[PDB]
């Protein structure tokens, strides 16, 4: 794929000295960067990865599919309550296939409505057609024949066919109901468009196109005989069986009877209308020759064969062949060949191409194909997952996850991590490592985002990761919130300095109830003690107790000592003396500055104060 | 996402993303370092700050892990390496938003590259220049972002001839968190890998053979999920190379060549990786950028060509 | 991110209402949910809060003993059960959260009274026969004697908006509201254009369309 | 309970002006004070928390500051979209609110009188309506006269919010009488006094004339 880096300013022209182009992939898929190391080339070109989906519709799609994946539970795996586990397994899986189909339809819709580019709509519909066909052929009957469940099958088939292409588009209905050079509606066109409708199961419309021109007119008048045919034929059409393969057995009976009766009877109509009515009855009766004759595309043939001839997939091999002999595969669209492949047994080798259309769809497709047991891990062996060692599906899912991580949409990160966590293969420790490396890139902003991260660190036991994340968060109010060892020590020192200099946080340490609950370390305790001391000071024996507490704190710990000395001087028995002594025993620029600020020599003043205290003790 | 002017007078050498991909650092020959911010509201890139940082041409740059603060490192032809830390208490574009935290003058030759090490090893970094001597530096006390000690010195090249303008050197650490400390180094035609030994010293654990010219770029890929390592190189001989390195003349390291690509027909100047090591990028003379994904067979295929 | 409030409306005095606030986009389990109310034309009044962390609750004096705040962390939903409701409790009620009050409910109106819902009568305010030649005329509708609030008015089904003024209702001494709505149009269009006022009183399911024209003599 | 007093309760300022609203706490609260903006008919929106922290996304023209027990909300350059009631907040209690309007040049009202419709009299009551359209300032005075007698106690009025483009007000006044009292009188008149009016304007009709 060739895309223009910038369809505005292209930084090169002639081969004029092939310039050194440089490119760096960014942490965000949609924000990479290119530049050039050359003279007069100082522009920066932000480039986003070719064919990247940033849309909301896409993330919605992704979430929906992850939901289907998650909801599949144990059934997303395939075990190579006895004979029912099999049937019920297929039941739920087959249903999941329908869910995927739906989610993709919705997505495709929202793409057609909110869009700049409709190419995405077309590709997504194609993906849908191919998936409808896949379900119709492997996700309904579970290897059995149509009799096993005539209702569901014909429903999906009829659905698949009438969503693949648009024709017959009502823009073509009026196209012939307008064209003349003939009497009323009786040229190869009307009938071709009537048969087409029948072959596609579009019986309602079929009937309508008849009650449009000569149901009662030309027939009820000209030939009363063929009028009865053309009428109770429309009656049989009105009651084509779609639930009982018995009712169909009898239906084709009445139809073949009608075709024989009319077959040899009163010809009171034009030479052409005669046959034109016979063919219609043959097609309805299931004549192979005719079903092929009035078919525009192979899938019309195939569909017809299943609807009017013999409703057995045991003949699909033959049906497809005849169909392809009549109309070759139309290489205009990308869905026809894949459908042919599906029908003809070779399901595989579609994952790479679907991966080219859309990574996501391909991923989950491979996943459900593994669930069905249509593809499995043949490998049989290096302590990790993202390889060929596990499934092809595991591989594609894990790949999608990783791809989601660079998308920068925090909504999908749960999908990514969940995808990895639920991966049916790989050691819990291997996953542990992968998550340990991905999580740090989570684009958290809210509090909740962070709590989610943490919850995942808990759930997976990544204390070194959580410790790192938090470290990133820590990097006055912020510091208060934070309150590694060195940092705590520094915080302690700061608190002590503040106390020496001397609200809600301080009280909590010593809405409010919630905070107390959250709080429920050494630095913190020290600050609390300092606060208590200050409170006592604000409030003789109390003062002494506070002074004692201060001396004890000083012993546990230069600036602090100076502040203490200052406090003692301001205040200016045996225990007190002992404390003073210990302080003297314990006894740079910042300290001197603090001393100068307090005064607005220190050792001498301290000694003098000590002497005074001793004298006081002696007098007592 | 339209182009924009860097604000540099002389040619720009390196552009690097921060951890979150929302910030970018640029360094040019006009001896300036510019930092751009990606405004949330208006999805435009807008200059956060510019400033003169070296006496000579600044060739390399790099951001440190966010868990150590906002730190950038620069290497210049003035034989030095400087470290800077963003001071959020300054106006943007004031030229005073990033304070020098230190300078490393040990190099006696110009410097071509500087790369921070994986966060799980502390503030660490490496540099290489004309002197052909790789040097590792460590900020031993994460509190003192000035306390930069020299952790190691290794002679990559042995006899660099005094008459060659034709010089190139590149660095790239192994990002892997669950793999023994190691880093890749390119020097002219050669490309060798170093690994931490039990003795806490760097040893040559292997070489990436095949280069028939100057190695313009190299980068170790994030091995998230894999058990092996992958490093890519953009040579002057016009070939991209991707090597698979597994650890099972004195090595514990195996070396496979996974791919070779000449699609560029000319020198490959830049080689870069995904955040997941899922995509590999290459740029060269043809004025084109190519994105590569790995096949199921572990071969590499071009998933797109930008121009 | 979004709070959602449901379950207010009209309630007889002495009666009861349970308000819900369904949250999303944030950690309900460590947040505090507050209810703050605003009576017509007055300021904000905080009535209650609950800690989802501790389950602690508290109340303004004005509602204590009649209002119960609760919360179900498992459906991210909080509640305010309002018993023995009074005219004094008529107000728009907002739920809001703290992790200040960054996330606000769109509010739901609680009206408390016994008066029967009564549809308004709608009378024309007809354009003066002396309307200035080549000048501007005024016309309108008077929407009289309804209860409770609110009423909405449009002109020509929303197609006429320019020069429209719909005034605040006044409460008559009867206890019923009255309001007026008017529009100015060119005088030369009184003969030639149609002006219809469209009145809706949801509480009584009243809808009226009234053509306003000059009076005949 | 803590009381929060805002000054002033109401203010008018021009676009581009600097605006200051102050809030004084009954007792000493700590920097635990938030500022909100409320448009009429809508939920309040947080502006400021912790006295001086700007809430994410809020324009930088809004700032908060503290001096002791006085809290200040400042708008550095007032914009037309900024009209609202602003509230401080510290039981949690809210200040009483400060209403901010945009100041402009005088605009005289246009005056219109409407007689009661036939349909109204038809029910026993008579409402006479006086409209004052598109004026500034807000202080207009309506005086009803019935056969030139002054009226009191039997009328009510209301005023629209300021127009978002031209910044004017309109005012409606309703005079209410019994049908019988209405029919006892001939001349119904509404007299409007306003700054923009150099003398009072009277609009009137005669009952039952056309």
């Amino acid at each position: 794929i060739l895309v223009p880096m910038t369809v505005n300013d292209q930084p090169i022209e002639k081969n004029g000295d092939k310039m050194p182009l440089k490119f760096k992939l960014g942490p965000l898929s949609y924000q990479n960067m290119a530049f050039i190391t050359a003279k007069d080339k100082y522009k920066l070109y932000p480039v986003r990865i070719p064919r990247l989906d940033t849309s909301k519709e896409f993330s919605a799609y992704v979430s929906g599919l992850f939901e289907i994946y998650r909801d599949l539970g144990d059934d997303r795996v395939f075990n190579v309550v006895n004979s029912n586990f099999a049937k019920e397994h297929n039941a739920t899986v087959n249903l999941a296939m329908e869910a995927i189909l739906n989610e993709l339809e919705v997505f495709i819709g929202r793409v057609k409505d909110q869009d700049g580019r409709v190419n995405r709509f077309y590709e997504l519909e194609e993906s849908l057609t191919v998936l409808n066909c896949l379900r119709t052929m492997y996700f309904i009957l579970d290897g059995q024949d149509v009799e096993e469940n005539r209702s569901e099958f014909i429903e999906s088939l009829l659905n698949w066919i009438n969503r693949s292409d648009g024709e017959p588009d009502e823009e073509y209905i009026e196209q012939v109901f307008s064209v003349a050079g003939k009497k009323v509606f009786e040229t190869q066109y009307f009938w071709k468009l009537l048969n087409q409708l029948v072959l596609r199961g579009l019986l309602s419309q079929a009937i309508g196109c008849i009650e449009r021109s000569d149901l009662l007119p030309y027939l009820s008048d000209t030939c009363a005989v063929s009028f009865d045919a053309v009428s109770d034929s429309i009656e049989l059409l009105k009651q084509y069986p779609k639930d009982s393969s018995s009712t169909f057995r009898e239906w084709k009976n009445l139809v073949l009877k009608l075709s024989q009766a009319f077959g040899s009877s009163a010809t009171d109509i034009s030479g052409e209308l005669r046959d034109y009515i016979e063919d219609f009855l043959l097609v309805i009766g299931g004549n192979q020759r005719k079903i092929l004759q009035y078919s525009r595309t192979w899938y019309e043939s195939f569909c017809g064969f299943l609807l009017y001839y013999i409703p057995s997939l045991e003949l699909s091999a033959e049906y497809l062949q005849m169909s392809l002999e009549a109309n070759v595969v139309d290489i205009t669209n990308d869905w026809e060949q894949p459908c042919v492949d599906i029908i003809s047994g070779k399901i595989h080798s579609i994952l790479p191409v679907m991966e080219s259309l859309d990574s996501c769809t391909a991923a989950f497709t491979a996943m459900i194909c593994e669930a069905k047991g249509l593809i499995e891990n043949i490998f049989e062996g290096l302590e990790d997952l993202f390889s060929y060692r596990n499934g092809m599906a595991s591989y594609m899912l894990n790949s999608f996850a990783f791809e989601l991580c660079s998308l920068g949409d925090k909504e999908l990160w749960p999908v990514a991590i969940g995808l990895i966590a639920l991966s049916a293969t790989g050691t819990r420790s291997a996953k542990k490592m992968v998550i340990a490396e991905l999580l740090p890139h989570y684009p958290f902003v809210t509090n909740d985002d962070i709590e989610w991260m943490l919850s995942i660190c808990v759930e997976w036991r990544l204390p070194e990761i959580a410790k790192e994340i938090y470290t990133t968060l820590g990097n006055i109010e912020s510091i208060a919130n934070f309150s590694l060892v060195k940092s705590y020590s520094w915080l302690l020192f700061e608190a002590s300095c503040m106390e020496g200099q001397k609200v809600l946080n301080a009280i909590v340490s010593k809405d409010d109830v919630i905070i107390p609950q959250d709080i429920l370390v050494t630095n913190s305790m020290r600050q609390t003690l300092a606060p208590y001391a200050v409170l006592s000071q604000f409030y003789d024996r109390e003062d002494w107790g506070q002074a004692l507490r201060l001396l004890l704190l000083l012993i546990e710990f230069h600036y602090l000592v100076l502040l203490v000395a200052k406090f003692l001087y301001p205040i200016f028995e045996d225990s007190v003396a002992t404390v003073i002594e210990v302080i003297e025993t314990k006894w740079s620029n910042l300290y001197e500055t603090i001393i100068e600020a307090d005064k607005s020599a220190t050792l001498l003043k301290n000694l003098r104060k000590k002497l005074n205290f001793k004298l006081c003790q002696a007098f007592m | 996402m339209q182009p924009f002017d860097s604000g540099h007078d002389d040619l720009v050498h390196d552009v690097v993303y921060d951890f979150y991909g929302r910030h970018v650092a640029t360094c040019s020959s006009d001896q300036h370092i510019k930092v751009f911010k990606l405004d949330k509201d208006t999805s435009n890139w807008e200059l956060s700050d510019s400033w003169r940082a070296h006496d000579s041409s600044i060739v390399a740059i790099d951001w440190a892990s966010p868990e150590y603060g906002r730190i950038i490192a620069s290497a210049s032809y003035d034989k030095t390496v400087k470290l800077w830390e963003e001071d959020p208490d300054q106006e943007e574009c004031s030229g005073r938003r990033w304070n020098k935290l230190c300078t490393l003058n040990d190099s006696k030759g110009s410097l071509y590259s500087v790369k921070f090490a994986p966060a799980h090893l502390g503030l660490k970094l490496a540099c290489l220049g004309n002197d052909g001597i790789l040097r590792l530096y460590d900020a031993l006390e994460p509190s003192d972002l000035r306390s930069w000690t020299l952790t190691s010195e290794m002679k990559v090249l042995s006899i660099p001839p005094a008459n060659h303008l034709q010089s190139d050197f590149c660095l790239s650490w192994c990002p892997s968190r669950f793999s023994p400390e190691k880093l890749a180094v390119s020097a002219l035609e050669q490309a060798i890998i170093y690994q931490r030994g039990k003795d806490g010293k760097l040893h040559v654990a292997a070489k990436l053979p095949g280069h028939k010219s100057l190695i313009r770029s190299i980068s170790w890929a994030p091995s998230i999920g894999r058990w092996y390592q992958l490093i890519a190189t953009g040579c002057k001989d016009g070939r991209i190379r991707i090597f698979k390195i597994t650890e099972k003349l004195q090595s514990n390291l195996q070396v496979e060549l996974l791919s070779e690509h000449d699609d560029h027909n000319g020198e490959v100047w830049s080689v870069s990786w995904n955040l997941t090591g899922t995509i590999l990028s290459s740029a060269g003379d043809d004025g084109k950028v190519r994105l590569w994904k790995a096949t199921y067979s572990n071969e590499f295929k071009c998933m797109s060509v930008i121009t | 991110v979004q709070l959602v409030e449901s379950g207010g409306g009209l309630v007889q005095p002495g009666g009861s209402l349970r308000l819900s606030c369904a949250a999303s986009g944030f950690n309900v389990s460590y947040s505090s949910i507050h209810w703050v109310r605003q009576a017509p034309g007055k300021g904000l009044e905080w009535v209650a809060s609950i800690y989802p962390y501790y389950g602690s609750t508290s109340y303004a004096d004005s509602v204590k003993g009649r209002f119960t705040i609760s919360a179900d962390t498992s459906k991210n939903t909080a509640y305010l059960q309002m018993n023995s409701l009074r005219a004094e409790d008529t107000a728009v009620y907002y739920c809001a959260r703290t992790g200040a009050l960054d996330y606000w409910g769109q509010g739901t109106l609680v009206t408390v009274s016994s008066a029967s819902t009564k549809g308004p009568s709608v009378f024309p305010l007809a354009p003066s026969s002396k309307s200035t030649s080549g000048g501007t005329a005024a016309l309108g509708c008077l929407v009289k004697d309804y209860f409770p609030e609110p009423v909405t008015v449009s002109w020509n089904s929303g197609a006429l908006t320019s020069g429209v003024h719909t005034f605040p209702a006044v409460l008559q001494s009867s206890g019923l509201y009255s309001l007026s709505s008017v529009v100015t149009v060119p005088s030369s269009s009184l003969g030639t254009q149609t002006y219809i006022c469209n009145v809706n009183h949801k509480p009584s399911n009243t809808k009226v369309d009234k053509k306003v024209e000059p009076k005949s003599c | 309970d803590i009381q929060m007093t805002q000054s002033p309760s109401s203010l008018s300022a021009s676009v581009g002006d600097r605006v200051t609203i102050t809030c004084r706490a009954s007792q000493s609260v700590s920097s635990a004070v938030a500022w909100y903006q409320q448009k009429p008919g809508k939920a309040p929106k947080l502006l400021i928390y912790s006295a001086s922290s700007l809430y994410s996304g809020v324009p930088s023209r809004f700032s908060g500051s503290r001096s002791g027990t006085d809290f200040t909300l400042t708008i550095s350059s007032l914009q037309p979209e900024d009209f609202a009631t602003y509230y401080c907040q510290q039981p949690i209690t809210f200040g009483q609110g400060t209403k901010v309007e945009i100041k402009r040049t005088v605009a005289a009202p246009s005056v219109f009188i409407f007689p009661p419709s036939d349909s109204q009299l038809k029910s026993g009551t008579a409402s006479v309506v006086c409209l004052l359209n598109n004026f500034y300032p807000r202080e207009a005075k309506v005086q009803w006269k019935v056969d030139n007698a002054l009226q009191s106690g039997n009328s009510q009025e209301s005023v629209t919010e300021q127009d978002s483009k031209d910044s004017t007000y309109s005012l409606s006044s309703t005079l209410t009488l019994s049908k019988a009292d209405y029919e006892k009188h001939k001349v119904y008149a509404c007299e409007v006094t306003h700054q923009g009016l150099s003398s009072p304007v009277t609009k009137s009709f005669n009952r039952g004339e056309c």
